[PDB]
């Protein structure tokens, strides 16, 4: 189990971990968090009382450093840091739990919900979606552009989602433009997951981090992504019955996970009537179907 | 974007445009088996492609061999036609391909588009006008044309003759099309008004009869009261 402290809380702040979220108050005795389960990513992040908009947050593993927050007065925002002296960091987590001024990271133990939404999300992958190397870390929030996005201004702050066009020269076999296009297999198949994600692990957890940073941060270009990867699958007459199945664990999951006050913005209703009714996969994906239909009726 | 009334005069100015109607690629006539089910009998259509500017009609024939063995037929005819259409394109030289193309049914958008990635520059544009271009089929020469052709066939016309000789394209353009809606709201009306007087003729090389000006203004009233009448009968107005 790893900790995250903080240096202080200096301003209002609403402070989420993953799926959990509590409140501090400016000036508020407040150390960090503790007990993070290691294994997965995590992401931690911040929206200030003040200022609703930027929500805001980093990406991280313990496995990889010693990460701290510390509020930043001159950039006016809660800033992730390394520290490289080992005893150094140990030694104030050590004060910091002992004088009990940490939260606490409330998994319940029958709860898979955080593995089954990052089960294929890995750190190295994160990063080079989002490029800082000097970091261990990665920075996202919610105004940030997608490569994609930007086509159509900032590089640096950028996105770098994998770019699916289902009318580019890059989807549409020459000679084969009406197959191709009403069955996307072959852009699915041999030019994205051979070509260049690898494999489906790879897909699954680019799909995945786009869903959560559009569910954390309200990030539309995440949610775009999330959609595109989602009607790339399920507009291909022929995908592996394995992603199949995983395709129906991870959206089911993702549906389970998603706030219901968002369910407006954050699904695109002709994607998912699409998927469900329309769509070659149609019938594929029955435990997302089902809760879909029991939950957001109205979207469909 | 769309094409509408408001940019009405972007058709007559001399960026190259091309309008593509896919009305009459696939047609079928329905009839009964011996069984009593239903069955349809495909019958030979054409790609109407109209340059507005200059009345280029590239008139290209589907025979009904390309539907042999093929599903779902609508569907195919439209991707289809937007294989012809890029195909016509890529065989006009570079300074004769158009800027624009405008489809005459928003579902032809997709098809085209997907054929003509390789021409990134040529937008490909939608209209809200209800243009009447389906009644193609009504002028008796492409008509024959069509009918008569026994493997797939590109067939040239200038839709407007010679007129272009003593009118502006935008006069032109509304001459034909006023001609269109009269055939397709009343083919038989229409037609008996264009061949009631044996003496005016139809040029070897034309689809519409001689008429001196003076003619064509009385055709056109002819076309107009045409319209407006059936439109009574048709809602009781
Ligand atoms: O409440 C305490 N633990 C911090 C957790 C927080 C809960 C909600 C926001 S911060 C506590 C109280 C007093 N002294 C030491 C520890
Ligand atoms: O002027 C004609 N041809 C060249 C201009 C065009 C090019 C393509 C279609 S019309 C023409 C006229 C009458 N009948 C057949 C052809």
């Amino acid at each position: 189990m790893n900790t995250v402290p903080f240096t202080s809380a200096p301003i209002e702040v609403t402070i989420g971990i993953d799926q959990y979220s509590f409140n501090v108050k400016e000036n508020q005795p407040f150390h960090g968090i503790k007990d993070i389960p290691i294994g997965h990513v995590h992401v931690i992040h911040f929206q200030h009382a003040d200022n609703s908009s930027m929500r805001y947050g980093y990406w991280f593993d313990c496995r990889m450093g010693n990460f701290y927050i510390q509020y930043d007065p001159k950039d006016g925002l809660y800033k992730m840091m390394e520290e490289r002296d080992g005893a150094k960091f140990e030694n104030i987590v050590h004060n910091f739990k002992e004088r009990q001024m940490m939260v606490s990271y409330p998994k319940i133990d029958e709860d898979d919900t955080w593995y089954n939404l990052t089960e294929f999300v890995q750190m190295d992958k994160i990063r080079k979606i989002v490029r800082k190397d000097e970091n261990q870390f990665s920075y996202v929030d919610s105004s940030m552009t997608t490569v994609q996005e930007n086509e159509l201004s900032d590089p640096a702050h950028s996105l770098n989602y994998t770019v699916i066009n289902f009318k580019s020269r890059e989807a549409i076999r020459p000679g084969h433009e009406m197959e191709d296009f009403l069955d996307k297999s072959y852009y699915l198949n041999t030019v994205m997951l051979q070509g260049i994600f690898k494999n489906s692990s790879n897909y699954f957890g680019e799909l995945q981090f786009a869903f959560l940073n559009a569910m954390f941060f309200g990030n539309y270009g995440s949610s775009l992504q999330w959609h595109a990867m989602i009607e790339l699958i399920c507009s291909s007459a022929t995908v592996p019955k394995h992603m199949l199945d995983k395709l129906d664990e991870i959206l089911y999951y993702q549906i389970k996970t998603l706030p219901e006050q968002y369910s407006d913005i954050l699904l695109n209703e002709r994607v998912w009537n699409i998927c469900l009714y329309s769509s070659f996969q149609k019938n594929s994906l029955h435990n997302t179907e089902k809760i879909m239909e029991n939950k957001y009726p109205e979207l469909l | 974007g769309a094409m509408n009334s408001s940019n009405y005069a972007e058709l007559f100015n001399n960026d190259i445009k091309l309008f593509v109607d896919d009305t009459n690629v696939y047609r079928v006539t329905v009839h009964k088996t011996f069984e009593g089910n239903v069955a349809t009998k495909a019958i030979n259509g054409c790609i109407f492609t109209l340059n507005p500017k200059t009345g280029h009609l590239f008139l290209k024939i589907i025979h009904t061999s390309v539907w042999a063995g093929q599903k779902r037929l609508s569907q195919l005819a439209k991707w289809k036609t937007a294989e012809e259409v890029s195909a016509l394109v890529r065989s006009l030289p570079k300074e004769e391909q158009p800027k624009q193309i405008i489809v005459t049914r928003k579902a032809m958008l997709d098809p085209l588009e997907v054929h003509m990635l390789d021409f990134p520059n040529i937008a490909i544009r939608p209209t809200e006008l209800r243009l009447p271009f389906s009644a193609a089929m009504s002028i008796d020469k492409l008509s024959d044309v069509v009918m008569k052709a026994t493997e797939p066939q590109m067939v040239l016309f200038n839709i407007y003759d010679d007129w272009l000789d003593r009118i502006s394209s935008y006069t032109a353009f509304s001459r034909l099309t006023l001609l269109l809606r009269a055939l397709k709201t009343n083919e038989e009306s229409a037609k008996m008004i264009l061949l009631s007087d044996p003496t005016i003729t139809i040029k070897s090389y034309h689809l519409w009869p001689s008429f001196t000006d003076e003619q064509w203004i009385t055709i056109e009233s002819q076309m107009r009261d045409l319209i407006l009448t059936e439109y009574g009968r048709k809602y009781n107005v």
